[PDB]
C-alpha cells in the first residue's frame, strides 16, 4: 500500500503514554525500596551521595 | 421457501474504541509534574 | 493533604503518603518528583527486517526519564476490607462467648 | 388477482385463459435480495474500525523525503 | 541534492563533475556548538546563587 496509515498510527503514542504511566509506578515503588534501606541504616542527617 | 424468516442479513452495530492516553495519566501526572525538555 | 488514585495492580494493596509543594511551578524541585519528557519520535521505513521480507515499520521511541527530589514517604499496607465491613465485629463476637 | 391478495377467507378463484405461461421466480425470493446486498453480515475493516487517540502528546514524525504514505 | 535529502527510499544518485570538492566540516558536528556555547553546564557562583 502507499496510502499510508490511518488512525491507528496514533495506538504508538497511546502504547508510550501508557508506559509513561507505568514508568511513574515503577520509579516510585523504586524510590520507597531505597528509602527502606537507608532510613534503616543510620542515616539521620542530610548529606550528599545517600 | 415457506418460511423465508431473515437468516442471511443482520443490523450490524460497529463498537466504539476510542483507546486514548494522555502523556501521564493523573496519578504519574500529579506525582512526577510533566517538565518539557 | 489530597487524594489521587491509580489502577495498577502494584498498588493492589498498598498506600502511599508522599509531600508536595501545595502549588506546583514548572521545573519546581519542591515536587515530591518529576517526570522529565521529550517530544516522541514517530519514523517510519520500509525495513527488510530478516533478510528474506520487506515490512513498512512504524516505530515511537520514547525519551523521558523519571527523577525524585524529596527523600520522604510513608508506606501503608492496608487490607481485609470484607472482613470489617463485610462481617460481624461487636454481636458476633458477644455470640462467642455462650457457655 | 391471486398474486397481489391473500388470506381471502372466502377464497378467490382466477381462469387461466391463456396458451404460452412464463414463470420467473429470480426475484421472489426475500433471501436473494439480501445476499446479493451482502452475501454475509458487512464488517469494517480493523484498521479502519478502530479510532485511537492521545492529547498534549508532542511527538516528531520522521519520513522518507519521497514516501507518498504521510503521517 | 544529496545534501538536502533525507533517508531517500528509493535512493539518489549523483555524479560528481567537479575538478576539486572542499569540505569544510568545522561548523556540521552538533557537540561542537554545544562546546561552544557551555564547555560544561552553566553553573552560578556559590555566591550568585544564593
Amino acid at each position: 500500500t502507499d496510502e499510508g496509515p490511518g488512525e491507528v498510527v496514533k495506538a504508538l503514542t497511546v502504547n508510550t503514554n501508557i508506559r509513561n504511566s507505568n514508568n511513574a509506578v515503577k520509579r516510585m515503588l523504586n524510590y520507597l525500596a531505597q528509602l527502606r534501606e537507608v532510613v534503616h541504616n543510620g542515616y539521620n542527617r542530610p548529606k550528599f551521595g545517600i | 421457501n415457506y418460511n423465508e424468516k431473515s437468516q442471511r442479513d443482520f443490523r450490524v452495530v460497529t463498537i466504539g474504541y476510542n483507546l486514548a492516553a494522555s502523556r501521564q495519566d493523573e496519578f504519574a501526572e500529579r506525582i512526577y509534574p510533566t517538565t518539557v525538555i | 493533604y489530597d487524594i489521587v488514585s491509580t489502577n495498577n495492580q502494584l498498588f493492589d494493596g498498598k498506600l502511599v503518603v508522599i509531600p508536595t509543594r501545595a502549588v506546583q511551578q514548572e521545573n519546581d524541585i519542591l515536587s515530591w518528583g518529576q517526570f522529565f519528557y521529550v517530544s516522541t519520535v514517530i519514523a517510519d521505513l520500509p525495513i527488510t527486517r530478516g533478510g528474506h521480507q520487506v515490512t513498512r515499520e512504524i516505530a515511537a521511541i520514547p525519551f523521558n526519564l523519571h527523577v525524585n527530589n524529596i527523600p520522604f514517604a510513608l508506606e501503608f499496607k492496608i487490607t481485609g476490607f470484607q472482613k470489617v465491613m463485610g462481617e460481624t465485629q461487636f454481636n458476633g463476637k458477644l455470640a462467642d462467648l455462650k457457655p | 388477482s391471486i398474486e397481489d391478495q391473500g388470506t381471502t377467507i372466502h377464497g378467490d378463484v382466477e381462469l387461466v385463459v391463456e396458451n404460452e405461461t412464463s414463470a420467473d421466480v429470480s426475484s421472489v425470493l426475500a433471501e436473494v435480495d439480501q445476499i446479493e446486498n451482502n452475501p454475509v453480515e458487512e464488517v469494517l475493516d480493523a484498521d479502519d474500525a478502530v479510532q485511537p487517540t492521545a492529547l498534549d502528546t508532542e511527538v516528531t514524525i520522521v519520513q522518507a523525503e519521497d514516501e507518498l504514505g504521510l503521517i
